[PDB]
RNA sequence: GAUUAACCCAAGUCAAUAGAAGCCGGCGUAAAGAGUGUUUUAGAUCACCCCCUCCCCAAUAAAGCUAAAACUCACCUGAGUUGUAAAAAACUCCAGUUGACACAAAAUAGACUACGAAAGUGGCUUUAACAUAUCUGAACACACAAUAGCUAAGACCCAAACUGGGAUUAGAUACCCCACUAUGCUUAGCCCUAAACCUCAACAGUUAAAUCAACAAAACUGCUCGCCAGAACACUACGAGCCACAGCUUAAAACUCAAA
RNA sequence: AUAUACCGCCAUCUUCAGCAAACCCUGAUGAAGGCUACAAAGUAAGCGCAAGUACCCACGUAAAGACGUUAGGUCAAGGUGUAGCCC
């Protein structure tokens, strides 16, 4: 049986995500996009290039905030820009979160070359949908 | 008249043998059985032997023996609707005994009781 | 089926709607109000309403098409047609006086009627019984023996006997020898009520 | 346990009926319309251009509606605080269901004593909401036959609109070929124009309401553009089914599909032209003889793990 | 197994062995009501009071009888009859009608439920005839006991172990077909067995109480006799007894398992 | 090396309709079991089916398809537990 992106049936003590809630078959029916670029547009290229950024950046983001986040990223590029768009957990001291900013805003902004601008939207626990 | 059951089974009062000896207790059940299927009559047998018979003597021809293969052909025609109409009709339709479907709904509300309550 | 059941089959037959209402009855006069409501499938491509429709030569072509090019089955059906058509002037022409009366020149007559010479009455189907198959005689039902007529027409049709021969030459042929009531696909036909009636002691097998 | 049912009381939903009211004259300063005549259809429009979602469920985009038409019906508190129910019959369950066998069973008793089309019996599902109690699918046969049984008794005015309440309506679209309007071109001709469509085939026919019988497809004569005699006798169909050959003058141009699918689909739109130049009753014999219906029937894709459309690859 | 720590007892520890604690419980299916009845020595308290299904329906033994079917013979006719999921073999003084004709076996009634100790008994008639004024009471006493079987002499319609033939089958010492014998029957002796099981002892009594593991045919009380104590070895071996000599009755142990 | 330690991605029954928490009752509080609509002990969130959606509609086709089964398949996608190699 199918097995991607399906979280299996419990007692009913797990809570999961909107995003986790739902399979592969609603990813454009249900849910969006996580990064949304003109890459993958008919006649567009430069549609590997956008994917290997996207997947460092989930897992910057995921050690450099570890256990701060709730969801899962929203990358955004409008030309040169990119937008990353997080949901963190409220735990963290504000004052560490702005060096993050800094840190992450600035480090990945000479590795890419392009301005990246990074906002955080805290949430007090995990929004949960179900419990499964 | 319903046959007696004194001194039939076996038990500690009955001094005498047994006469009968049941696999299954004699004790109504609150269904009945469902109604077996015929074997059902073979048609147009008669109108089948006359038009075979003619075609030996004729040397299988069919235009000496017309007549008998209507009598043949119209019979088939005939046991046809026969089986169409009866299959459908004699379960939507009501005549003499009922049907187990609807006999068992009746035994249902009036169950056997072989226990004390 | 891309249709759904609301949809229902139409009716080509272009006399009926022309009734007048004074002859349509009252069951009938019922059925033509309530089609109104009902939604029709659309009709296909083989039927149209035009006097020249026979369904006994358009299902014959169907029979014989293969790959679904209908151009070349209805090519054959048509030359047919005219094989037999052309053959039977020259046969009218060379004739006396009173035989020309007995000689059919329609070859539409031609070929319903040795079809319905070919219809066998009672065919053989195989029954388990006691673990071994009989062939006991079945009356076949009146769509089986009108549909195995074109079979065997077009099987020895087929038959690769006839080396270098065209279809149109071999099935007007066919149809002009089952027509006197001859030929092999009427000799098949007897074959077929001679195992019937040499097998009848095998007729209470069957329970239907 | 974490899960639990939400429940929205009559505080809560209290309080999101002032944020919504806030909240729709917030959405008018941002377009510049005026709060006052702001409807739910410019709430609607607006939060389509603000946040617009392409998805295919219109029941995961963003909605900004009435919180009584977001939340659900609940079953309100069934007891007071000394805990008497306030309803007789709270303990069978379905005090409403029952309440209403009871209000009918009281009205055929009455009647003992002194003694259609385009309406349909309500739902089942709409039943429930009427009672917002969850009904089996027996309950509501039951309430079913003693409204019919109600309905065959000599009921007064009164009973009357009682079942008139559970009798919805459904809207029928009269089966009837809507007719084009006859035009004139520059010399004064009165023609109609239709379209018509089969597999890949699109067609458009203007027929002239007087003519010879001449027919160009493509500016080329048809016998000429339809060699195949089956072609042809799907052109004649039409008009020979109502009797008027050689009566009228076809300029049709078709694109695209093949041999048999040009002509079908110019068939249908000679019908649909040919319809405004005859009487209504042969339209309606048109239409029951498959004239005027387009031909759904189109190609069916292939599977990834089949031969064909159908067809499987051989089982070993 | 070594090592470390821990537990128990402790100048002891605890491996082998032996012993100490064994009857008031059961017997429809778990091991047990041993085929039936009688009595003895004796025991019981259901024996006096005190009471209610005599006789008759298929008990038994003897003698006699015969309705239906069959065999056989004879006549007449026919050329085949048998066999079956389908064949072969077999038979052809064969088959069908009619008539004559049993030491065999006893439709319906019987939807009855009787007799008798049980076994068992279901065609007709006749004779003789069916223990006991308390209960209980035996593997062995006394007397009975289906079928099968032995010995001897008769009978013989049919059926039929064995055997022979035919077929099936990988094979077929079987199931299916045919034929025939011992045998089943009578007389006279023997044998003494059964899932002889209504697997539910005899007598008396109760229907209340905790109804009662389960299933089966509700659960109990009194009294007595008989039997039984893990499985298997074992309806065995030995011994004894017996008209039984490949027999029956009675009936262990060793080895073995930790289950049945 | 081990798919008989696994994740991950699947096959299959599935061209299925089950699945189940939490309660309740029955059976003397045994394993177990749980319906009758002129109704007799079942109520049920949740998962699935269904419904929605995609494609040319209401049709059809895709997709979806629970819990489980076969220690099913793959350590050779990659990752990885354990044991092993390290001139
Ligand atoms: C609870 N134990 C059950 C029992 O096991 C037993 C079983 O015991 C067996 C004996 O060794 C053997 O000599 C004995 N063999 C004989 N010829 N007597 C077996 O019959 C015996 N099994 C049995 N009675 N079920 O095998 C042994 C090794 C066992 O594991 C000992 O405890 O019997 C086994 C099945 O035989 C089951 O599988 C086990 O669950
Ligand atoms: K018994
Ligand atoms: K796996
Ligand atoms: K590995
Ligand atoms: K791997
Ligand atoms: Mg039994
Ligand atoms: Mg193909
Ligand atoms: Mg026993
Ligand atoms: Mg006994
Ligand atoms: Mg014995
Ligand atoms: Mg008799
Ligand atoms: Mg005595
Ligand atoms: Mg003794
Ligand atoms: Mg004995
Ligand atoms: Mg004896
Ligand atoms: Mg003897
Ligand atoms: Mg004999
Ligand atoms: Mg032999
Ligand atoms: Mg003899
Ligand atoms: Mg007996
Ligand atoms: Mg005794
Ligand atoms: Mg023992
Ligand atoms: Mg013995
Ligand atoms: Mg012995
Ligand atoms: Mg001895
Ligand atoms: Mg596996
Ligand atoms: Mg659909
Ligand atoms: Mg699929
Ligand atoms: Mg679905």
């Amino acid at each position: 049986k199918n097995r991607a992106a399906r979280v299996r049936v419990s007692k009913g003590d797990k809570p999961v995500t909107y995003e986790e809630a739902h399979a592969p078959h609603y990813i454009a029916h249900r849910k969006g996009w996580l990064s949304l670029h003109t890459g993958n547009l008919d006649g567009e290229d430069h549609a590997a290039e956008r994917t290997v950024e996207d997947v460092f950046l989930r897992k910057f983001m995921w050690g450099t905030f570890p256990g701060c986040l709730a969801d899962q990223l929203v990358l955004k590029r409008r030309g040169n820009q990119l937008e990353i768009c997080a949901v963190v957990l409220r735990q963290l001291s504000p004052h560490k979160y702005y060096f993050l900013v800094g840190y992450s805003e600035t480090l990945l902004s000479y590795f890419y070359k392009c301005p990246v601008r990074l906002h955080l939207q805290t949430v007090p626990s995990k929004v949960v949908y179900k419990y499964l | 008249a319903t046959p007696s059951l004194r001194g039939r089974l076996a038990r500690f009062g009955n001094p005498r043998k047994p006469v009968l000896k049941p696999n299954k207790p004699l004790i109504l059940a609150n269904r009945v059985g469902e109604r077996r299927r015929e074997k059902g009559e073979a048609t147009c047998i008669t109108e089948m032997s006359v038009m075979m018979a003619c075609w030996k003597q004729n040397e299988f021809r069919d235009d000496a023996c017309r007549k008998e293969i209507q009598g043949f052909l119209d019979c088939a025609a005939r046991a046809q609707e026969a089986r169409k109409m009866r299959s459908i009709q004699e379960t939507l339709g009501e005549s003499g005994s009922l049907l187990p479907n609807k006999l068992n709904k009746l035994l249902q509300r009036f169950p056997n009781k072989p226990y004390l309550s | 089926s891309r249709y759904s059941p609301e949809f229902k089959d139409p009716l080509i037959d272009k006399e009926y709607y022309r009734k007048p209402v004074e002859e349509l009855t009252e069951e009938e006069k019922y059925v033509r109000e309530l089609k109104k409501t009902q939604l029709i499938k659309a009709a296909p491509a083989g039927k149209t309403s035009s006097v020249f429709e026979d369904p006994v030569i358009s299902k014959f072509t169907n029979m014989m098409m293969i790959g679904g090019n209908k151009v070349l089955a209805r090519s054959l059906m048509i030359q047919t047609l005219e094989a037999v058509k052309r053959k039977q002037f020259e046969k009218y022409h060379a004739a006396s006086a009173e035989e020309q009366a007995t000689i059919e020149r329609n070859p539409y007559t031609i070929f319903h009627q040795a079809l319905k010479n070919c219809e066998p009455m009672i065919g053989l189907v195989p029954i388990l019984k006691g673990g071994r198959f009989y062939q006991v005689p079945v009356p076949l039902p009146d769509r089986r023996r009108r549909f195995l007529a074109m079979k065997w027409m077009i099987t020895e049709c087929r038959d690769k006997k006839h080396q270098r021969t065209l279809m149109p030459e071999k099935l007007s042929h066919k149809l002009l020898e089952a027509f006197h009531n001859q030929g092999p696909v009427i000799k098949r036909k007897h074959d077929l009520h001679k195992m019937a009636e040499a097998n009848r002691a095998l007729a209470h097998y069957r329970w239907w | 346990p974490t899960s639990k049912r939400e429940t929205y009381t009559e505080d809560f939903i209290k309080k999101q009926i002032e944020e919504f009211n806030i909240g729709k004259r917030h959405l008018a300063n941002m377009m510049g319309e005026d709060p006052e005549t702001f409807t739910q259809e410019d709430i609607d429009r607006a939060i389509a251009y603000l946040f617009p979602s392409g998805l295919f469920e219109k029941r995961a985009r963003p909605v900004m509606k009435h919180p009584e038409q977001i939340f659900p019906r609940q079953r309100a508190i069934q007891w007071g605080e000394d805990g008497r129910p306030f309803h007789y019959l709270f303990y069978t369950g379905k005090q409403s269901y029952y309440s209403l066998m009871h209000d009918v069973y009281g009205m055929l008793l009455n009647l003992e004593k002194h003694q259609v089309i385009g309406s349909r019996w309500l739902i089942k599902e709409e039943l429930e909401e009427m009672l917002v109690e969850k009904l089996s699918d027996l309950d509501y046969m039951q309430f079913i036959r003693l409204l019919e049984k109600l309905l065959t008794s000599q009921c007064g005015a009164a009973e009357e609109e009682f079942v008139q309440r559970f009798r919805r309506s459904v809207t029928l679209e009269s089966k009837k070929q809507l007719i084009e309007p006859v035009q004139y071109d520059e010399q004064g001709m009165a023609f109609s124009k239709s379209e018509g469509k089969r597999k890949t085939a699109k067609a458009e026919a203007i027929v002239y309401k007087h003519g010879s019988g001449r027919i160009k497809v493509n500016g080329i004569d048809y016998q000429l553009y339809f060699p195949i005699t089956q072609d042809r006798e799907q052109l004649m169909f039409p008009f020979h089914f109502v009797d008027r050959l050689g009566k009228h003058d076809v300029t049709c141009t078709v694109s695209g599909g093949g041999r048999s699918a040009q002509a079908g689909a110019i068939r249908l739109a000679m019908a649909k032209a040919l319809c405004s130049f005859v009487t209504e009753d042969e339209v309606e014999w048109m239409r029951q003889a498959g004239l005027l219906t387009t031909d759904p029937r189109v190609r069916e894709r292939k599977k990834p793990g089949q031969e064909g459309a159908r067809r499987k690859f051989t089982w070993k």
